Formats: structure tokens, sequence, C-alpha cells
């Protein structure tokens, strides 16, 4: 999780005072948000990786998950490794306040745990921040069947 | 009269027309006999069919 | 006023968001038991956890077999509560799994479960929707005036 | 891609969000006639084109004048030197303007004199200045925007979006035997019929395969049929 | 050409001009305009 | 850590004071090119001041929309509605000394034309009332004064003099 | 960075209402206004206050119970040109006086 | 309601020990885990109802009849 | 012993809660009802005279319920349980005080009953109210039943907060094509009404308002809205320079072609499109044809004498929509709760109130003629007891009212329904479940996915974990654990404060706005534009946070909008929360032995400075950070606990951070469904369908939330020794099973009560 910080902390940071490469992405600004949000969905899936494969023989998140029926890899990973990026409308949270989410971030954090992410896996608790932020992905899906 | 504002004074051509009204939600949606309602719970002994 | 008994085809909850209906009532003399003797009460399906992915009860279990032997109510709370790490030392001490795991025996045949099993005091509360109220019949019924169909 | 998708071609409106128009390039190129075609349709680039735009009055002269960047047909290449754009606003102007003498001295001019509810002067002025910095100038005026996209890695290749499937099928430089598009009605307009239905369950079977499944192609292709 | 009334402050508009040369007026509060008009906007 | 002084001032006939819309400070060295002729006017409750300046015929004037329908070679119209608000104060520096002065009612200055009034004159021929509208009204019916114009300094200094 | 540039502000003005304020030391027609909070918060009624700018281009201003009573800058008029009359004894009214050049406000401060 | 008068597992009975119980709790003030041991519960599920069950007949005797 | 700074700020909560109570919506908004709006109603129509004989009044004086002055409580009342047996209606009486005229030398007044209020369990003038477990034994009765629930015909129900849209504010909404309406619907009083505006084509923008004919020209309007400078306009609404100097003179252009000078005739345009006066009262065509309308259109925001206000509200409102033709986003959603403000059961009973009330005068006078028409004698007559025939509209219409959920507002217009509910007891949860349930109405159709979702901006204020399939025609939250949601304060003192601190007031303002600093608009609604905007702002918040104008009147600076608002509003959401001056909190470790020690308390820290309300507008606009812990002097506020954010209901779940939160929600809509004990009156009440448990027992893992509810002394479920495996191959999905000899030793075993009323009745015969 920490090698992601300041790869795309280095991406955000040379953004703002200094211009970067711009993929074809059309505009701006959106370029780290396509890098962001593909950093951390790697970062995830490989941290589940060490967390399905060094993980103990005969235990249940894997043979069933691992083969059988019930989960999926994808599943334990976040529950033990980690769970990240709750993703709504498709991105990252949107701004219900003015340049900010929650009331606990400074102005202008463009720093993952700023929007919908989260380092701590279920096993570990979250922090208010992540909860409240984990409330809502699964309520969206929710309404968008409802 | 009354005259309270009654709105619903239709009562003929919905009747017949719309929603779960008759012709869709009634004749063709009929409510039937010879039938029950349950909660389940699983029987694998129980073969199948 | 009526009391019911709790009948095959009633909804109980773990109030931690597991929602579920009883199956085949056991005798006594089957399920495990163990060492103490005691025999499981509700025995729950182990599935339900991972898909639903839902940790938090399985740690309530924990917490549950550490409050009953230290004989307190054990707390736990958003963002809070009993720090989990803790609970082993009250239970391995006392002879129970650092982990809330423990042996058992099928009271079918008598011999080892092949497997370690989990459990502990849990909290499931009984809901309405009773079977007795819900289950329906009719041969031929009463017909509504105008439509002349049950 | 979602279920409305679904919704909108069974249902087959006249109109419809996102109506993508595939079209193969004559060659594989990233340059040039590449963006050529993409200039010789693409919506309207005149204000892209409008360098800037100048009003003065001398006496009872009326004068519209404005300059454009050569340059910028260097960028994106176009066909045009001005005489071309300067009939072109004429020919767009019926949508408001009216049809009079327009005049280059050198290096992008334009000249519009206008003349005889007093100060119409004035009023027709001011719509000038408003509108004309927007309508058509070379381009096909149905079709909003188009890209020049990759495929798999050798071939690259432009899709478009607009509703004519006509024109840019007969427009030059672009193989027209083989274009494909969306919104079915369209295609019964041009086309039409067997091709339509063909299309109809290619699309349906494409979309319907990328959120999971399988229906195979026999229900599909009926129907495709009882629609068709 | 959007300009600002002196004095009456209101507006200004080119006008239909006397002997041509439109000059340019105040509409409703009285002012004139000297013509030979430089203008530039871009 | 040193004391610049002030100190209040009385009624005297009370203050008043204008700003209006037309004319800022101008560019040059001397911002300040002050307004003229007055010839005003007052009512009570609704003040409403005719306020009057005159126009140069070599202004690019046009005496045509003056011989057009209405004159306009007349002074020109300036009125508008009024406040007070209290706390609000002039003031001004006599030597080391600084003297506070009470305003009152403030009004706001607003060019307009009784010109349209003319556009009426050929137009026209060929319970209740509880609100601003019973305060138009009145302000119509009571609506009447001719008021000079003066200038000078003689109590503004003394009168806060005296007063001390 | 906010405050640090808007408290700077400040004594930007005390520079300001400090020069054009001394410009008025003489005696032309020229006022400028203020703006007192109501109430007139000294001590009483008995029957005033003065000014200074402290070292390092401070405000220290009192009006009674040696109150400490500051405020600074002000909104900017400009645009308009605002001139102070008179009421001469109802009818033969309008003497004109002093025009306007210099505003500024004056709170509690806390 | 009344303490159960056995647990819902073992079937030891607990009918009896909550008097002995909350007695030996308030006289002789000694903490709870301590209490129950020696009071004779080892079996946990069997002590639970003892730690557990508020007792509700008192605040369901105000009711009464006769007041 | 000393207390940790860590967690002791957990004292907290429970002494907040513990005088100021939990459930304290429903009661305050009454309390504060019965104690002042009467007074207010009655002194809006004290003066009912007909025509005729003209001598004659009758004034209204005071206004009382159960108290005629003889002891403080009334009397002698039902007691409420009792009263619920019998089908009753539990009641306390209205008591007028009158004056009339009847002959000569009278003008007499007495203490009168104009009928029965349905008054609210555990409110002020309830008989439960202020008794401890005594009274709770001889009335017969819970003691834990929160209250705050109506009873009437016997049964039981509640008035549900009805969340309703921002009254009396500006919103911008955009759309594909459309044009992005404003609207600000504005009301209090008299004639609630709405304003749309729009552009209705191309840069060429109208004031659509149904009172008018059907548009008109901003320019017009503003012109006629007093202010003539015109081009100035332009430097008003538009800005100086930016983009957006051409986007507005475009629309400027068509007001000169046509017409000008509000001093006469461009008024007149306006009352030359207005639709008519309906015969009388038409006198005033004329020039002020319209100047009624000017003042009063829809805006009774503002109106008053000379236009200046209005005409540059309407201004700074035209200039947020040329801003959104500009780009779009930089707009309002609505959404984020601060521009919704639910609403309590206080306003609601007195809307219906002085209607009914005032159906009573209407129609009290036209019974008062009958007697006066036809002379006998000399008419004097006592004109006074024919209140008592002439009566319940205000008492039956008004149990009509509470008990079914229509009601009828003639003076609005306006009905709305399914506005109360059956309160469900299947559990000691779910008894303050119902209680504590915001109702959102209106939501236009379902098709529109906005007003759904959870937004972010909720957090802590209202119950992230619950939005049950209950949905339908609404939606329905919780609040949080810990909310206030503020009443109505006041303004003129606020105003005037403000000019105090050295707002300048617009009238003297440059007429150029919006390059100098931001603005300070009360209620959005301008006033100064003040120098200086953030001093002017910690001095504000210095001043609330212990001197004057407490609780709401908050204040939040913005950014890019310019503005710094102050808001006094009424029926909005305010939270708890601690100010950490410099590093550390306000609250020094030392303060909480001086609070837990009970000479100290709650609402004691407002006076000491410690803690106050922010608003999820004024929180928007401050700093907050979680733990002690953690702290950086950028900060300005912590959180007092964070598990406040978990509804009531949501607080039951042991660890809720460990789960996915769908889950959670499930447990909210379940919970309120588990069998339980109720209540301690449980066997001697009679209900309709009630269920209950023979062996109920605490859950071994409690929350701090739950203690606090008393949710172990009411415990619903049974604590089951249970194993996780898969046995038999009866399991599969969810499917539990069970124990014999377990089932059969008491675990787990129900009761069931139904009622059968029959009632006897007399016939005719
Ligand atoms: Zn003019
Ligand atoms: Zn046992």
């Amino acid at each position: 999780v920490e090698i992601a910080y300041h790869k795309c902390d280095e991406l955000i940071t040379l953004f703002n005072k200094g211009e970067l490469e711009t993929q074809p992405g059309c505009n701006e600004e959106q370029t780290l948000e396509a890098k962001i949000g593909g950093l951390l969905s790697k970062v995830r899936e490989e941290v589940g990786d060490v967390c399905i494969n060094e993980l103990d023989n005969w235990n249940a998140p894997l043979i069933m998950a691992t083969c059988g029926s019930k989960g999926s890899t994808l599943n334990v990973s976040q529950m033990v490794a980690v769970v990240g990026q709750q993703i709504i409308s498709g991105n990252r949270v949107p701004d219900g306040f003015q340049d900010r989410s929650l009331p606990h971030f400074p102005k202008n954090s463009k720093t993952p745990q700023s929007k919908g992410f989260v380092r701590n896996s279920f096993f570990s608790g979250l922090s208010p921040p992540e909860f409240l932020f984990h409330a809502i992905s699964g309520r969206e899906g929710l309404v968008d069947t409802a | 009269n009354g005259g309270g504002k009654v709105k619903p004074i239709r009562g003929f051509c919905q009747r017949l027309k719309g929603k779960q009204g008759r012709f869709r939600g009634n004749l063709s949606g009929k409510r039937v006999d010879f039938s029950g309602r349950t909660v389940i719970s699983p029987d694998p002994n129980l073969s199948i069919d | 006023r009526q009391n019911r008994r709790p009948e095959l085809g009633d909804k109980f909850s773990s109030r931690h968001g597991q929602k579920g209906v009883c199956g085949i009532i056991v005798k006594q003399e089957d399920m495990p038991f163990n060492d103490q003797g005691i025999v499981p009460d509700i025995i729950m399906n182990p599935h339900g956890f991972p898909s639903r992915m839902t940790v938090g009860k399985m740690i309530e279990l924990i917490s549950g077999k550490a409050g009953v032997l230290n004989g307190t109510l054990e707390y736990g709370t958003c963002f809070g509560g009993s720090k989990l790490e803790d609970m082993s030392k009250i239970l391995v001490d006392q002879g129970f799994n650092y982990s809330g795991k423990d042996m058992l025996y099928s009271g079918i045949t008598g011999e080892c479960l092949q497997a370690y099993i989990f459990f502990g005091p849990i909290y499931y509360q009984k809901l309405k929707h009773m079977v007795l109220d819900k289950m329906h019949a009719r041969a031929r019924g009463p017909r509504a005036v105008l439509t002349r169909q049950p | 891609l979602g279920v409305p998708r679904i919704k909108e071609i069974i249902n087959a409106s006249k109109v419809i969000s996102t109506p993508i128009i595939n079209a193969v390039l004559v060659n594989d190129n990233d340059e040039r006639a590449a963006r050529v075609v993409k200039g010789r349709v693409e919506k309207t680039l005149l204000s892209d084109v409008a360098f800037y735009v100048q009003d003065v009055y001398k006496d009872n002269l009326s004068f519209i004048q404005v300059r454009i960047d050569l340059g910028t047909i260097d960028k994106l290449q176009l066909e045009l030197t001005i005489e071309d754009i300067a009939v072109a606003i004429t020919r767009a102007s019926k949508l408001k303007i009216q049809a009079s003498d327009v005049n280059i001295i050198g290096k992008d001019r334009i000249a519009i004199n206008v003349f005889p509810s007093e100060n119409d002067v004035f009023y027709r002025m001011q719509q000038l200045r408003r509108a004309l910095p927007d309508v058509v100038v070379k381009g096909l005026p149905d079709i909003s925007r188009a890209v020049i996209n990759i495929r798999d890695d050798g071939k690259r290749e432009l899709l478009v979006e607009g509703y004519g499937l006509r024109d840019v099928m007969c427009t030059d430089g672009v193989i027209g035997s083989r274009t494909t598009t969306n919104h079915v009605l369209e295609v019964f307009s041009v086309l039409g019929i067997e091709a339509a239905r063909y299309s109809i369950i290619r699309e349906i079977n494409y979309t319907m395969s990328n959120h999971g499944m399988s229906v195979d192609p026999r229900h599909i292709q009926l129907l495709g049929d009882v629609m068709t | 050409m959007l300009s600002f009334c002196p004095s009456c402050n209101n507006m200004l508009l080119i006008t239909s001009g006397d002997s041509g040369v439109y000059t340019l007026a105040c509409r409703s509060c009285p002012y004139e305009f000297p013509i030979e008009g430089i203008e530039i906007y871009d | 850590i040193e004391e610049f002084p002030l100190k209040i001032s009385g009624e005297e006939e009370s203050l008043h004071v204008f700003q209006y819309a037309n004319r800022p400070r101008l560019v040059g060295r001397k911002p300040a090119e002050h307004p003229f002729i007055s010839a005003a006017r007052y009512k009570p409750k609704s003040h409403l001041w005719e306020i009057d300046i005159p126009l140069d015929e070599q202004a690019f004037y046009n005496k045509d929309k003056a011989e057009s329908e209405w004159n306009g070679v007349n002074v020109q119209t300036l009125k508008g509605v009024g406040v007070e608000n209290n706390g609000q104060y002039a003031a001004f520096v006599k030597d080391m000394q600084v003297y506070l002065v009470p305003i009152e009612r403030v009004a706001q200055l607003k060019p307009f034309f009784k010109y349209i009034d003319d556009a009426n004159v050929t137009r026209k021929q060929e319970n209740r009332l509880t609100g601003s509208l019973l305060a138009h009204k009145v302000a119509d019916e009571e609506a009447n004064i001719e008021l000079t114009w003066a200038e000078g300094t003689f109590e503004q200094f003394k009168d806060t003099i005296v007063k001390e | 960075k906010e405050a640090a540039a808007e408290l700077e502000l400040l004594n930007a003005d005390h520079q300001h209402i400090l020069r054009k304020l001394k410009k008025m030391n003489n005696k032309p027609e020229r006022f400028m206004v203020f703006q007192l909070p109501t109430r007139l918060p000294a001590f009483e009624r008995p029957a005033v206050g003065s000014i200074r700018v402290h070292k390092s281009g401070k405000l220290s201003v009192k009006i009674g119970n040696v109150v400490m009573d500051i405020g600074k800058g002000a909104e900017t008029t400009f645009l308009q040109d605002v001139i102070a009359l008179s009421i001469a004894d109802d009818a033969s009214s309008a003497e004109l006086l002093g025009r306007v050049d210099g505003k500024i406000v004056v709170t509690p401060q806390i | 309601m009344i303490v159960p008068v056995r647990c819902f597992s073992c079937g030891k009975v607990v009918g009896d020990k909550w008097e002995s119980y909350l007695n030996l709790l308030q006289e002789d003030e000694l903490d709870e885990g301590t209490a129950l041991s020696r009071l004779g519960l080892k079996r946990y599920c069997c002590r639970r109802m003892i730690l557990t069950h508020v007792d509700l007949i008192e605040k369901f005797l105000r009711y009464n009849p006769l007041e | 012993d000393e207390i940790n700074t860590a967690q002791d700020k957990w004292h907290l909560l429970p002494a907040f809660l513990k005088v100021k109570g939990l459930v304290k919506q429903h009661l305050d908004s009454f309390n504060y009802f019965v104690d002042t709006d009467l007074k207010k109603i009655i002194k809006a129509n004290q003066l009912i005279l007909s025509d005729v004989d003209p001598e004659f009044y009758l004034k209204y004086v005071d206004i009382r319920v159960g108290k005629k002055s003889s002891s403080s409580t009334k009397d002698y009342l039902t007691p409420p349980h009792e009263c619920r047996l019998r089908d009753m209606t539990y009641s306390a009486p209205i008591y007028v005080d009158i004056e009339y005229t009847r002959g000569r030398n009278i003008i007499m007044h007495k203490d009168v009953e104009i009928g029965r209020m349905p008054i609210m369990l555990r409110s002020n003038k309830c008989i439960l109210y202020d008794a401890d477990e005594s009274k709770m034994a001889k009335l017969n009765e819970c003691p834990l039943d929160p209250g705050g629930y109506f009873i009437v015909n016997g049964t039981e129900k509640v008035i549900l907060v009805q969340e309703q849209l921002s009254k009396n504010r500006i919103i911008v909404e955009a759309d594909e094509k459309k044009g992005i309406v404003q609207a600000s619907v504005t009301s209090s009083t008299h004639e609630r009404k709405s304003k749309t505006y729009v552009i209705t084509k191309n840069g060429k923008i109208y004031l659509k308002h149904n009172s008018i004919a059907e548009e008109i020209p901003i320019a017009i309007v503003l012109k006629a809205c007093g202010i003539l400078s015109d081009l100035e306009i332009m430097q008003l609404v538009c800005g100086n320079d930016s983009s957006y100097q051409d986007i507005f003179a475009v629309n400027l252009e068509e007001s000169s072609k046509l017409d000008i000078y509000t001093q006469q005739q461009a008024l007149e345009y306006i009352g030359a499109k207005v639709k008519t006066m309906r015969r009388q009262k038409l006198t005033i065509l004329q020039e002020g044809i319209e100047a009624i309308a000017t003042t009063v259109i829809a805006h009774l925001t503002v109106e008053a004498l000379d236009f200046r206000e209005k005409a540059l509200y309407i201004a700074m409102m035209t200039r947020r929509v040329v801003m959104a033709m500009y780009n779009p986003k930089m707009i309002d959603d609505r959404d984020y709760v601060g521009n919704k403000r639910l609403e309590l059961a206080g306003q609601l009973i007195s809307l219906l109130f002085e209607d009914l009330f005032k159906k009573f005068n209407n129609d009290f006078k036209l019974s008062i003629d009958k007697v006066l028409k036809k002379p006998n004698r000399a008419m004097e007559y006592d004109a006074l007891l024919s209140i008592n025939v002439h009566s319940n509209n205000i008492t039956s219409g008004l149990n009509r009212a509470i008990s079914t959920g229509n009601w009828s507002l003639k003076r609005f217009k306006m009905e709305r329904a399914g506005v109360t509910h059956v309160l469900s007891r299947l559990s000691y949860i779910s008894a303050l479940g119902m209680m504590t349930r915001i109702s959102s109405q209106f939501e236009k159709s379902r098709k529109v996915s906005g007003p759904r979702a959870l937004q972010p901006s909720q957090f802590g204020m209202l119950c992230t974990a619950d939005t049950p399939e209950g949905e339908a025609c609404g939606l329905v939250k919780n609040l949080a654990l810990m909310t206030h949601i503020t009443t109505d304060d006041e303004e003129e003192p606020i105003k005037k404060l403000c000019y105090v601190l050295g707002v300048e007031d617009i009238t003297l303002i440059d007429s150029a706005s919006l390059h100098l600093n931001y603005g300070v608009y009360l209620n959005g609604t301008l006033i100064g534009s003040i120098r200086f905007p953030t001093k002017f702002v910690t001095q504000f918040r210095h001043l609330r946070r212990t001197g004057k104008v407490s609780e709401f009147i908050s204040i939040y600076s913005n950014s890019h909008q310019m503005a710094v608002h102050i808001a006094t509003d009424g029926g909005r959401i305010c939270r708890p929360l601690i100010i950490v001056s410099d590093g550390q909190s306000r609250v020094k470790d030392i303060h909480l032995r001086k609070l837990l020690d009970g000479e100290l308390d709650f609402d004691d820290f407002l006076k000491l400075g410690l803690v106050e309300y922010l608003d999820v507008n004024e929180e928007n606009d401050s700093y907050i950070a979680l733990y002690e812990k953690d702290i950086v002097p950028s900060m300005t506020h912590l959180e007092i606990e964070p598990f406040t954010i978990l509804g009531a209901v949501a607080g039951l779940i042991p660890y809720p951070h460990h789960n996915q939160s769908p889950r959670n929600t499930y447990q909210c809509a379940m919970g309120k469904q588990a069998i339980g004990a109720i209540a301690y009156n449980q066997f001697k009440r009679i209900d309709t369908l009630l269920y209950l448990m023979t062996y109920p027992q605490q859950p071994m893992v409690k929350t701090k939330t739950i203690e606090l509810i008393d949710y172990d002394k009411l415990p619903a479920g049974q604590n089951a020794t249970v194993a996780v495996m898969s046995y038999s191959g009866y399991d599969i999905e969810d499917a539990l099973v069970l124990n014999k000899s377990s089932i059969d030793r008491g675990f787990g075993r129900c009761e069931t009560r139904r009622k059968t009323t029959t009632v006897l009745k007399r016939y005719a015969n």
C-alpha cells in the first residue's frame, strides 16, 4: 500500500506545480484520475494474490472460495488482505462538500483515503472516513438494482 | 354531490383498463383456486422432482 | 393468547445480518458436544460468512466466549470496543483455544470431527413471520361478487 | 452498453444516445490521410478557424470583417483557401443571414455590408456578430465529433458520432463497402431491411455478450426476424 | 459595439443616421457621436 | 501611544449626503470634477429630491432630439429615494483635531426623465391602499417645494468650535 | 495562505488612512465619513474619545471606560462620488458643503 | 421473567442458584467470575444464564392488582 | 484514578442525553407550541366582528391548556394508559378568555373551553411528565416508554418527522436542453408561493411567475425593480470582466428595442401583462397598476417600501444562472442536507390548528349573525354560550386529522397524507424506531435517481445504517444519536448586530460589489458585503460560542462562490462536538472530573465555551478530526465520539466496523422486528397484535450505544450457544438447524396476544 502512496503522490504533486504526460484521455486532471484508479486496482488485486497464495492450506475462505462455491478470491482478498477504492457511479466518490469529501480532510486533498478508499481490512476494522465510504458503494448497488 | 372534491369519480373505462384492472390483472391474470403458500426449508434426503 | 413453540420454518436472525429459517430439528444426542459435555444449541451453516463477507459476528463469538468465562459482559462498539488480541489471553489460560475453534465429536458416529470447529455464545433474536400465521391453503373458497373468482 | 441500449434497439426509435458510426479507413496510417478525412468530416471548425472577429464603421460603411489562421489548416489538413469558406458562409447563411457580396483583400478577410422598426443596421449587426462565429464551414452538419482509433495493434481507424451513414459512406477517402453503425432504423433508410436485420442480431448478440451469459444466436436471429 | 453612455448613462447603440453616417446615439437620452470611429475588439 | 482628539457634534439642522451613479473619479491628475447648479427639491416622509444639472450644446447634444418631442435643453433630471440608518457619520479634520457629525437620511441619486412624462402627455389624450403604494400615492399628493441652494463655511467651523 | 495577507491589509490601511488622513489637516471643504456602532458604547451620558496609531502601525482608538474600539479599511466606494449636503431651515434649504474623499468603519474588537 | 430451571444445552438445573447467586454477590461483595465458579458452574453454557437473564418479574410486579 | 483524555469524552454523550433527552424532537416542538404559538395564532386573529350593529366585538386575550388558574397542572384529567383501554382520546381541554359586547356597560370576560387538545405523552402538560416510578405504578404505565406519541380513539399513533425542501431559499438546476432553471420558493404566514425563473431561448431569459401572465425580460423587471441605470445592471449581475460580459449583454439588448424608465411606464409593461384583480379593486389600474406586484409578486422575503433590496436580491439571483450558463457544474444539486430542512410536529399541529381555529371564527361569526339579524327587544343575548354548540370543528376535526392523516389546509390549499402512523410495538427497539424516523415526501416521480442515494455530507447527522424498502412514494431515514433540530430563533437582533460589527447597508454600497470581498447573506438575502471577511467570521463565531445568539444562527465562509452566510432559519439539523483552540481541545481533562461529579452536566459547556452545535454548512466550512490522538493546529473541532454516527437502531450491531454495510442495513431493517419484552406494563395493556418472549436475555456483548437506550433492561432475544458447522444436510443457504431437548427446555419460546373488540351499541329503536 505504501508503494502506491508515493507513486500516485508523485503524480499528483507534480501535476499542480508542473505538467506531466497526459494519456489519451482528452483533457487533463482525468489523467491522474485514470492513473490513480488503475494503480490502486492493480495494488489491491496484487495484495490479494499474496493473500490467496501464501495463505495456509486447509482453511475455509480457501477451500470454498478458492475452489468450490461461495465467494471468490477477490472476496477473501477483501477480508484478510485489504479493501480498496469504494467506487460509486464508476469512479471515486464525488464531492458532496466543497473541495473535500468529508469534514475530516483538509482542502485540496487528492491523496487516497480522501475519496472512497480504504487501507484497512474488514478484520483490522475501519476508520470513520472509510466506513462512511463503504456505506455508499454497496448502497449505490442496492438502488441500482431497486 | 358531496363537493369535498372527490377525485376518482371515474367508474367504468378504467375498471376495464389499466394497471391491475379488469382486462389484464384480472382476466389474463386470474387469481386461482386449489393453492397454498408457505415458507420453505431444505430437505436433502428427499429426492429430486 | 397462545405460546408458540419455535416450530420448523421460523425466521431467526443473528442480529448481525444473517436472516434464516430453522431446518430439521435434531434431537439431543445428535450434533457435536466435546469435552465439557455441552451441546451446541443453534448450529449454523458456515458458507454464509465468506460470500456475505461479515467478520464482525465471527469476532462477536470470540468476545462472547471470553465474556462468560471472566463473568463479565464484554463490550464492543463502532470504532472501538474490547481489543481482540487480549481476548485470547483470557481464554488460553482457562483452557480454550487462543482462537475460537475447538474440537467436537459428531453425535452420530462418536469419533473426533476431522476438522476444528468454532463456537461460543451468540445472540440470536427471533422474529415475526412465525410460520403458523403464514401457511395458507384453499379447496374452493368464497368468490368476490363482481368477478366471481377467488 | 447497459440494458437500456437493448431498450432502444428492441424499441427501435428514431433518436438514440451515442449513435456511433464505425468506418474502416482506406489504409493504415496515423498521419495525413488518416487525419485528412477526419478534417473532411468534422462538425464545423469555424470558431476554431475564427481567429478573431472584427466590426468597424466608416460613415455609412457597415463591416463584418474577420481573419483566420492558415497555420491551423496546416495543423489539421483541410481543403480551403478562402473563397471556399466565403461562399460557404452565404450557403449556410440560409439559416439566418441573406445572400450578398463578400470579399477578401488577402490572408483571410471577409467583407459583409448590410443595410435596410429602425436601428435595423444595429439589430441585424448584433445577431451577425453573435451567431456568425458558429455556423458550419466544412463538415457534415449532423455529426458532432470524430476520433481516430487503434485496431488491435496494426490497424488504426476512425469512429464518428453522427446520424449520416450515407454522406459519410459517400465521403471521399473512406472505403464505403464496409461501414457499420448502430440505431438500426437509419440503416433501414440506406441499406434497408435485410441489412438492418442482419445488423440488429449482430448488435444484440454483441452488447449481450458483454454483460455476460449467452443467449445463442438461435433466439436472437428470431427476434431480429419477427422484428423485420 | 456595446459601449457606455456618458452623462445619460443608459446604453449605446448604432443608429440609422441622417445624411447617412449613422452617427451613434444614446437612445432615450440626448447624446451624439463624432463618427470617424476607431472600433477594435477580438 | 499618543492621542489624536475627536469629539461629537450636535444636531445643527441635520446633514444628509448624496452619492450618485453618474460620474466616478477622473482617471487624470485630479480625479474630481464636481457637479453644478443644484436646483433641487424635497418633500416630507419620502424625500425624492429632484436633482438638476444643465447640458452642454457642444457635447454632441442634438437639439433635434430636444426639438423632436421632449425639450432637453432643460436641466438634467436626477432623483431617488433615500434612507437613514444609525452610526453613519461625516467628519472633517480641523487642524490637529477632527470633528464628527451625524448624517441621517442618505439617498442614492438616479438620473431619469420627465421627458417620458412628455411621452405620456401625447399618450393619455389621443379601503385597500396599504403598502408601498399607500406610500407612493401619498408621496405624489404631498410632493411640492422650491429649495434654494447655498455654499460656504460658517458655523461648520464655528458651531463645532463653540460646542466642544 | 489567507489571514497573513488579510491581516497585512490592516496595516496597509493604517498607511492608507494615515496619509490621506493627515492630508486633511488643512481646512478646505473635504469630508471623510465614518461608521460607529449604535447605543454609543462609551460609559454614560453625564451631561469624547480619541485616536492613535500605536508603534509599528497599530490602531488605538478609545471612547469611554477607555473602551478599545478599533476598525480600519473600508468598503470601496470609488465610482460613487459622494457629496455632503445640508438642510437650511426647512425651506431655503441645500447648502452644499464638503463632498467626500475617505471612508472607514469602526468595530469593537474582541 | 424468572431464571430458567435448566440451561438450554447442558440440562444442569440453574433454577436454584440464581437466588444464592445474587445473595452471594450483594452480601459478601465479590467479583462475578470468581462468584459463579465457587457457586458450582464450570461449564459455560450452564453459566451464561446466571450471568445473562435480567430478571423482569420484579419490574412486572409493580402492576399487580392490589397495589 | 486519573481519567484518560482519550475516552473520557465518552462521559459526555450520556450527560448530553441525560438531561436533554433522546427523543426531544417531538417533545420540544410540542412544548414550544402549547406554551407559545397559541399565544401567537390568537394574537393574529383576536377580533371577530360582523358587518352589523356597529357596536360589537369579540376580543380574545389568553390561551391555556388544562390550567384554568387553579393549580399548575390540571386538577384532574384522565390517566393515559387507562385512557388507552376505553378507546378514548387522551386530551387536555383548551381554555380561552374573551371580551364581549352584550349590553350597556359590559365588556366582560370569563375563562372558557372552546374544546379539547390531544396532547402528547410525556409533554409538559401530560400527567406522566416528571413522575418517578411511583406515579408510574399508580398510573399503571411504563417507565421506559420514551413517549412523544399521541393517543387518539384508543389507538396509538405518531406524527412522523416530515422532511421538506428548503423554503425561502435560492436553488439553481441545469439540464439537458432547458437552460438552467433557477427557483426561489418563499413562504411565511399567508400565501405560500413559488417563483420560477429561467431562460426561454438563446440568451433571452425571462421570469415565469404564474401570478403574471407569461414572462418578462429580466432587464425590464430589474429596471422596474428600481435600479434604473441600465448598463449598471451589467456591472451588477454580470461582474467586471471574466467571460460574463458578453453572455448577459445579449439579454440586455431586447430591453433597449422596447421600453424603459420605471418612473412610469416600465412598471406599466408589467401590470399590462398581469392578470386581473377579479373585478373590484381593479381601481388600481395605474402606472402603480403593478407596483403591488413588484414588492409582492412571490417574494414575501423582502417586500418593504422602497425597492433597492428586492431589486438587488433578484439581481444577485440572476447572477447565479448566467454563472451556470457559462459552465455546467458550479451549481446546486438538491441533495446534501443543508439544502433540505426537516420539520417536527411543532409547526405541523399549529398550521393545522390555525386553520381549524380560523374556520371556527369565520363560522362563529355567521352564527353570531343569525341572532343579530331579526330584532327582538333590544338584541343583546349573552352571545357567548354559542361557542359550545359551535365548537369541536376545533376538536373532533382535529382528532380526525391526527388519527387519519388527511390534512386539508384551505389557507394554503395544500394537502398532504400518510403523515402519521400506528406506532408499531413489536420490540422496545421499535418503540423508538417509529419514533425518530425521517419521512421524506414529494420526490416528484421516482425516475430520478438523484433524491435517493446516501450523500457523504450525511456524516454523523443521520443514521447511515438503514434505508429500508418501504420507499414507494417516499424515502425513510433516521436521525443520529446526537442531533438537535434547531428551532426558529429570531431575525432583527442578528441583523442590527451584523451592522454593529461594521457591515455596511446595501444602500451605501458602491453598486459595484462582486469584486469586493464576498457579501453577507442572511437567510439568502444580501446585506453588506463587509470589508475583511475572515476576521468578521472569527469575531462573530467568537460571540456565538459565548455571549449571545446561541445554538443555531450558524455561519460559514465560502470561496468559489463569494459569500459569507448567516443563517437564522429554524427546522434545521445541528450536532454537538468539541472546539480545539490551538493544538489541544478546550476540555483540559480536569473539566470531566468537574463533570461526572454532577455539579456541571450539559448545556453548561456553551456558557463555558467548550462545545457548540455546528451545521452541515458550517462544518463543511470547518475542519474536524476523529481522535484527539491525531491533531494539527490547523484544526477547529474534533468529534466527541465516532460511533454517534450509527442510529439508535444501528447502535445494536456489535463491531459494525468489521462488516459490509448492506448487512447493517438489513439489520436496521430487522431488529425492529425482533420479538421482545415490550415494556414493563406489558401484561396489563391490551393491544391489537402483540408478541413477546418467555425468557429474554441480555445480548452477551453490549455496545456503549445499547446501555444508553436501556436496551438491556428490555432485551429481545435468546442467547444461544452455537456451533458453526455443516451438519445434517439440512442447512444450505442461511437455513439454521435447531436443537430438540433444548427448544423444549425453554429456548426461544414465544407468546402472542390478540385483542377482539366488540362494541355494543344502542339503536334508535
Ligand atoms: Zn444618452
Ligand atoms: Zn449448561
